[PDB]
């Protein structure tokens, strides 16, 4: 009855990501920092970010990039799980 | 099993009886127009209902629709005679 | 049947609203911004016409912007005559300055709604005027201010035909109103054997 | 599209005070928050809980006589008692929008006026009359506002948002009337009871047999105003229940074969008015055989209508008879509103629309006064017809000119 | 004829602020109604 | 995911959605800093139900985001509650302290009334709420929480509370300071039960002493506690003992249903909801009925429902409509708030 | 609607306070045979959809 | 056709026979794009369910005399951008879950003879020689 009959849950749908270098509908995912981005810009962006985050503990400031009207959060809190390139 | 059927089919019924739709989708129906074709094919736009706009001149002139329950409007032809 | 046309709801319907659903689809989308701050701030509307000022929410980028509303005070075009202008050109013998300024003033309060100043009109301090009485005065000093200064025939016989024949209209009884009806049937009836004469002719 | 025009929120708390219930509350809301009694229990006691506990005198007055505030020491107490329970806002913090009848006074609505300006020092305030409001609850700038409040039934005509004051008909035909019948008949059949204010417990009664009950040894409550406002209560009550509204001259062949209806006192007596429960309702339209006053000349609801309507000027009667706005509590009574529709339509001349509002469904009607001060306050061109304190403290303090 | 006054605009913001009102009592209604059933049938669901 | 926080005077409860009961309960008292019992300036903002200053409201709401529970506000959507007469102001700049300051994603505010009858799983009825400063009736007909016809009482556990520790003390027990306050409460919520018909309970109570029950303090001492433990909380039936002049809850509930409209107070009376901590005492049910049967008419067919929840029956109903799928439209996202401002917490709702 | 494929029957824009902007609704017909409608939009109970408008439904 | 929500209803066992654990219906939740549809259609489809990979969330194209189940695709809705395959997603069907679609080919007679002339179907036809 189970094997013929797997009653699972819906498949959750996902998030819609975005890029945070842009705000636009995010195309790519760094493999590094593990943040989804869509232009090259933002890949050096991001790269640049981890780059000043690794150096030390916690990089005390964030990027900011292409802020819009309202407050850009500037997002360092988007948390790259990745650890170290190689 | 028809009892079941039957039950089944009337806690469906009373779930319609509620509310069918109730959200828009902002995300596109809020910016997005509306348009139509007649069976002519001639275009129009949809009016959406906007709170008074600011008068920037002495155009929009008194209308007194309360008046218009009994008139429609002054013809330019009269009787032309004293 | 054909499209309904409602003021403001009919009985059984509902209008939809806005999403906020499916957070975890919108989670990235709206959690890379933030809110513009909302302050509770004080406002003065230039068309208060005085020194108050009020409190309104409106976000801390535009702590300027003193009021959008205020451009919609469009006073109504109400010459303003002077003392010797009446007594020059608006003199009257059943009329008198005071009555004069008194309907120019309720003229000016209530925006030339003429029925809302007979409404309002003080009855006891000036004897009775009827409406196109008011508008007729009304007018000819208009006239008479724009001519001295260098708009249309107002016809105070026109009203006195309009109103008395529409109340006499409204009053007709049952059974008169009934024989109406019947003599406007028979009258289209004769038109129709008319017509039905003039085309077999 | 930014809506920089949609509309303002900035105070405003609406009071509309009335004879049998004043009500308050923000604007911008759509219903009324604070909504009790309006007769306060002067010994001053003004709340729906205060106003049932028994103590030595508790006085019931009702400061609007006919519509119209004369108490003002009681008046400014329901107020202040409001604020501070209901609303816990300070008076100097928000504007108000106080409703008020189209018969107000000049020197009345001066005091009034004085009274908000000088112990509350409110920031703005503003006094429109309940006729504009109603007619704004319903977005109507033109018809009939058909007022039954409990102490008087009032065809008040606006034009242009503007009341005609010369076309108002102040007929006493009223809550009070309906209250007072009722009153009579019960007495005329059984004994008319205190609710549980002095019940102790009830016990099952046969349907019409004599009910049996504990009487409380509380205070003896020797004012009798209070007592026959206890009444009153269950008059109401009763009226709201029960009691409906014919739908025809009220021949007496139709009512004895009509089905039967049950209500319970407050000691659990049961008894059946399904015979003569609809021949109170009936002075409402057709004052010409009622027992209170049988040599009496009134005009009933649609005769009401129809004089209002007559008083003013034929321009504005197209207005006035396709937008007639029923409001007030006497309304929600049963088959009231078909009954006056139909009166009107057989009254009324024919070749002229008559739209009778389809509000009935809600009670709002009662509330429709508050509704329309809302909507007026949470405008944005309105805001600069407040009456600010600058206004009042430069010397003028007219709100004639201003409203 | 005249142009439009002040109260001329007040009127109709007033109009639309009073079918503004009225559009969302129901909905509010509609919005509760909806809520109470649906937790009552999620709540006969789980006994279920 | 969602949040759900109750802004239960006296005691903050607050969550997860989803899950039978509240993960972080704690007093609702914040001193200027620390919100923990100790000699400090310690203050309650929301003593009767009402949020009088917002710093220390901001400061609560830090702390139960924070240190009560681990997870970051600006990435959870908060369920918020208010009290079924909130003003206007109140919940504007709640709305606005919430989006500001925690840049919360979404958030929703409902009336404490509904939630509970949610908890309750009923369509209609009287929510008789007693919180531990406010108590509150509110008539709900189809989830319409019926505004005008809601009827506000000013008694709670907190004047049980004192008139308790005024009757112990006036019978020869240290019960003066808040240090005895605090075990004072503890006996009022463990002890301290509701009898009915009090007029024949305090007769047999006197007349024969196994109504006396021992209670031991923390410091070794032993006292009995008798014919006034029900005495105590009689005070919501006859606010007399109180020393204010206001009616019970039962005459409030009455006077609420009466208030409603005809033709449905029917259902209002078969469907009355006991809900709040200020409930929990055992056999209050039992007189409920009794005394609603007494005043109401004998041919209705009154019925008290009282789950045992009644503490956190808020916090359930919260938790229910925060997983409810339908519910998940009517968050107000961060775009509305930012594009409408605080006043957009007063549309999408109910 | 956008993303639904289902005809709401009669209905108007309008704008609401804060600058929101609400649909609403009204009821004809019974509700039913606009729902069945969306099949002449896309493009008795099937003439009927056509009579009863003359395909005057509001794309997008 | 939509997407799918399969839900077994427990039904007691064979009445006819002793007790146990069997299944009278199956009920499939189709959803389309103008709203949602639950069919309960005969348990014996339950083997082409799981013969092809019928999960909750794809599209299914059923079929009303022969019942038997074609999964189209998923749905574009869970196409995150991240997720490289192609031919597996699909759109959400638009209109009613019950489509009676009508179509008309006009082929000339020597077209069906020419359709009936040469073989297909294994039999080693894939040979490029002979
Ligand atoms: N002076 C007044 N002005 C306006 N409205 C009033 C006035 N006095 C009473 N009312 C309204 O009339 C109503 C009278 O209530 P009533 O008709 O007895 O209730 P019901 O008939 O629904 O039981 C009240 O709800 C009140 O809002
Ligand atoms: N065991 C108990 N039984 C009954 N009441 C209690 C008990 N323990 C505490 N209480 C009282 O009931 C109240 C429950 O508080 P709570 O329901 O959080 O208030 P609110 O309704 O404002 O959220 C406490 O504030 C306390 O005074």
């Amino acid at each position: 009855f189970e094997e013929w009959f797997p009653q699972g849950r819906p498949p959750k749908v996902p998030v819609r990501e975005v890029c945070p270098v842009t705000h636009r509908p995010a195309l790519y995912r760094d493999p590094v920092t593990d943040i989804p981005y869509a232009t090259a810009r933002a890949f050096k962006i991001i790269r640049e970010a981890y780059k000043k985050y690794i150096t030390a503990h916690g990089l005390p400031p964030t990027a900011s990039a292409l802020g819009p009207g309202p407050p850009p959060p500037e997002p360092l809190p988007g948390s790259g799980p990745r650890a170290l390139r190689q | 099993n028809l009892k079941t059927l039957q039950e089944r089919e009337a806690r469906l019924r009373l779930e319609q009886e509620e509310a069918e739709l109730l959200t828009y989708t902002r995300e596109d129906a809020y910016s997005m127009e509306y348009v139509y074709e007649d069976v002519d094919g001639q275009t129009e736009v949809m009016p959406l209902w906007t709170p008074p706009t600011p008068p920037q001149d002495d155009s929009d002139i008194y209308l007194d629709s309360v008046m218009c329950l009994m008139y429609e409007a002054t013809p330019i032809p009269e009787a032309k005679l004293p | 049947y054909a499209l309904l046309y409602s003021d403001k709801k009919d009985a059984p319907p509902l209008l939809p609203s806005d999403t906020g659903q499916g957070y975890r689809t919108v989670k990235a989308k709206l959690g890379s911004k933030k809110v513009r701050p909302w302050k509770w701030m004080p406002f003065t509307n230039p068309a208060r016409k005085d020194g108050a000022m009020f409190f309104h929410w409106r976000r801390a980028a535009e702590e300027g912007k003193d009021y959008p509303f205020a451009r919609f005070n469009k006073t109504v075009q109400v010459p303003v005559y002077s003392e010797q202008e009446y007594q020059l050109y608006l003199h009257d013998d059943a009329w008198t300055k005071a009555e004069t300024d008194h309907l120019f003033d309720l003229s000016r309060r209530f925006d030339l709604r003429f029925v809302v100043i007979h409404d309002r009109y003080d009855h006891q301090q000036f004897k009775k005027r009827s409406v196109e009485d008011l508008k007729e005065r009304y007018y000819h000093i208009c006239a008479k201010l724009a001519n001295v200064r260098a708009r249309r025939k107002e016809q105070l016989e026109r009203l006195y035909n309009r109103t008395p024949e529409q109340v006499a209209e409204e009053e007709y009884l049952l059974q008169e109103l009934r024989k109406i009806e019947a003599r406007k049937k028979e009258r289209e009836k004769r038109s129709q054997d008319l017509q039905k004469l003039i085309t077999a002719a | 599209s930014g809506g920089v025009y949609g509309g303002d929120e900035v105070g405003a708390l609406v009071f509309d005070i009335g004879s049998y219930t004043v009500r308050a509350g923000y604007a911008g809301e759509d219903c009324p928050k604070v909504d009790f009694p309006t007769a306060i229990g002067m010994v001053y006691y003004i709340d729906t809980n205060a106003l049932r506990v028994p103590r030595e005198n508790m006085e019931a007055i009702s400061p609007l006589k006919n519509g119209m505030v004369e108490d003002w020491d009681s008046f400014q107490a329901i107020l202040d008692h409001t604020y501070k329970m209901h609303v816990k806002s300070e008076a100097s913090l928000h504007p108000v929008l106080m409703s008020e009848a189209p018969w107000n006074t000049r020197a009345k609505r001066e005091k009034l006026t004085e009274l908000m300006f000088e112990h509350y020092n409110i920031p703005a305030f503003f006094l429109c009359k309940t006729a504009v409001l109603t007619a704004f609850a319903n977005g109507r700038s033109t018809g009939l506002i058909l007022d039954s409040g409990a102490t008087h039934t009032t065809a008040i005509p606006v034009h242009d948002g503007y009341v005609l004051q010369q076309g108002i008909v102040k007929s006493p035909l009223a809550g009070d009337f309906i209250t007072m019948q009722c009153r009579e008949l019960f007495q005329e059949m059984n004994i008319e009871l205190v609710p549980p204010y002095m019940i102790a417990s009830k016990e099952a009664v046969r349907e019409g047999s004599p009910a049996n009950w504990k009487r409380k040894e509380k205070l003896p409550q020797v004012t009798r105003s209070w007592h026959n406002y206890m009444c009153n209560c269950v008059i109401q009550d009763f009226q709201a229940s029960v009691l409906q509204v014919s739908d025809s001259t009220y021949d007496e062949q139709v009512a004895a074969q009509m089905p039967t209806v049950h209500y319970e006192f407050p000691n659990g007596y049961n008894c059946d008015f399904g015979a003569e429960r609809l021949k109170i309702p009936e002075g409402l339209f057709d004052p010409s055989n009622v027992k209170g006053l049988s040599g009496n000349t009134m005009l009933g609801v649609s005769h009401v209508v129809t004089t209002s309507v007559g008083m003013c000027d034929i321009d504005i009667r197209p207005g006035l008879y396709g937008s007639v706005i029923v409001a007030g509590g006497n309304t929600l009574i049963q088959s009231f509103t078909d009954r006056l529709n139909r009166e009107l339509s057989q009254k009324t001349p024919p070749s002229m629309r008559l739209k009778l509002i389809a509000n009935n469904t809600t009670v709002e009607r009662r509330f429709s006064s508050w509704i329309g001060g809302s909507i007026l306050a949470s405008l944005g061109t309105f805001q600069q017809m407040w009456i600010s304190k600058q206004e009042y403290e430069e010397g003028g303090k007219q709100c004639v000119e201003r409203k | 004829p005249r142009p439009k006054s002040h109260w001329d605009y007040l009127l109709e913001e007033m109009q639309w602020m009073a079918t503004d009102f009225a559009q969302e009592r129901r909905w509010k209604v509609a919005a509760a109604k909806k809520l109470v059933r649906t937790v009552v049938r999620h709540h006969e669901e789980k006994q279920l | 995911a969602a949040l759900v926080v109750d802004n239960g005077s006296g005691m903050c409860k607050a969550g997860f959605a989803g899950d039978d009961a509240p993960r972080a309960v704690f007093p609702s008292i914040v001193g200027r800093a620390q919100s923990k019992r100790g000699i400090l300036t310690l203050k309650y903002p929301i003593e009767h139900g009402i949020v009088t200053n917002w710093d220390d409201m901001e400061k609560i709401w830090h702390h139960t985001f924070y240190n009560e529970l681990r997870v970051a506000p600006e990435e959870h959507p908060v369920l918020l509650t208010e009290a079924p007469l909130n003003p206007k102001a109140n919940r504007e700049k709640m709305t606005q302290i919430m989006f500001e300051t925690f840049n919360t994603p979404a958030m929703y505010v409902a009336i404490q009334a509904v939630l509970s009858l949610y908890a309750s799983g009923r369509t209609t009825g009287i929510v008789m709420d007693s919180g531990d400063g406010v108590t509150h009736t509110v008539p709900i007909y189809e989830g319409y929480a019926l505004p005008h016809a809601i009827l506000r009482l000013d008694l709670a556990g907190r004047d049980l509370t004192d008139y308790l520790m005024k009757i112990l003390t006036e019978r020869g027990y240290s019960f003066t300071t808040t240090a005895e306050r605090e075990i004072v409460r503890d006996i009022k919520e463990k002890l301290c039960y509701v009898a009915l018909d009090f007029e024949q309970e305090m007769a047999t109570a006197a007349s024969s002493s196994s109504l006396e029950k021992s209670y031991e303090l923390p410091d070794g001492q032993v006292i009995t506690i008798g014919n006034e433990r029900f005495r105590c909380p009689e005070a919501l039936f006859q606010p007399s003992f109180l020393g204010m002049e206001s009616c019970g809850i039962h005459e409030t509930t009455f006077n609420s249903i009466m208030k409603c409209d005809v033709d449905i107070r029917k259902d209002l009376y078969a469907n009355t909801v006991l809900s709040g901590g200020t409930t929990m005492y055992p056999g209050i049910a039992d007189r409920m009925q009794k005394e609603i049967t007494a005043l109401a008419p004998s041919t209705m067919k009154i019925k008290i429902i009282a789950p045992p929840e009644r503490k956190y029956s808020v916090w359930i109903g919260g938790s229910i409509l925060a997983s409810l799928s339908t519910f998940q439209q009517m968050w107000i996202s961060k775009q509305e708030y930012d594009e409408s401002g605080p006043s957009i917490v007063h549309r999408k709702c109910f | 609607l956008t993303v639904p494929q289902r005809c709401i029957g009669f209905a108007r824009r309008r704008v609401g306070r804060g600058g929101r902007v609400l649909l609403d609704r009204a009821h004809s017909d019974y509700d039913s045979v606009f729902h069945h409608l969306d099949l002449e939009m896309l493009s008795s109970k099937d003439l009927s959809q056509i009579l009863v408008n003359i395909k005057s439904c509001r794309w997008r | 056709e939509g997407e799918v929500t399969e839900l077994t209803p427990c039904e007691t066992e064979n009445p006819m026979g002793g007790y146990g654990k069997t299944i009278s219906h199956v009920i499939i939740g189709l959803k389309t794009a103008k709203g949602t549809k639950q069919l309960k259609l005969d348990p014996s489809i339950f083997e082409s369910l799981q013969k092809e990979r019928v999960e909750a969330g794809d599209v299914i194209y059923i079929e009303a005399n022969s019942g038997a189940v074609k999964r189209q695709g998923r749905c574009d809705t869970y196409a995150t951008e991240f997720d490289l395959e192609a031919e597996e997603y699909v759109p959400l069907p638009k209109g009613d879950v019950h489509k009676k679609k009508e179509i008309i080919q006009d082929v000339t007679l020597h077209d069906l003879d020419v359709a009936n002339a040469r073989p297909q179907g294994g039999q080693d036809i894939l040979s490029m020689m002979g």
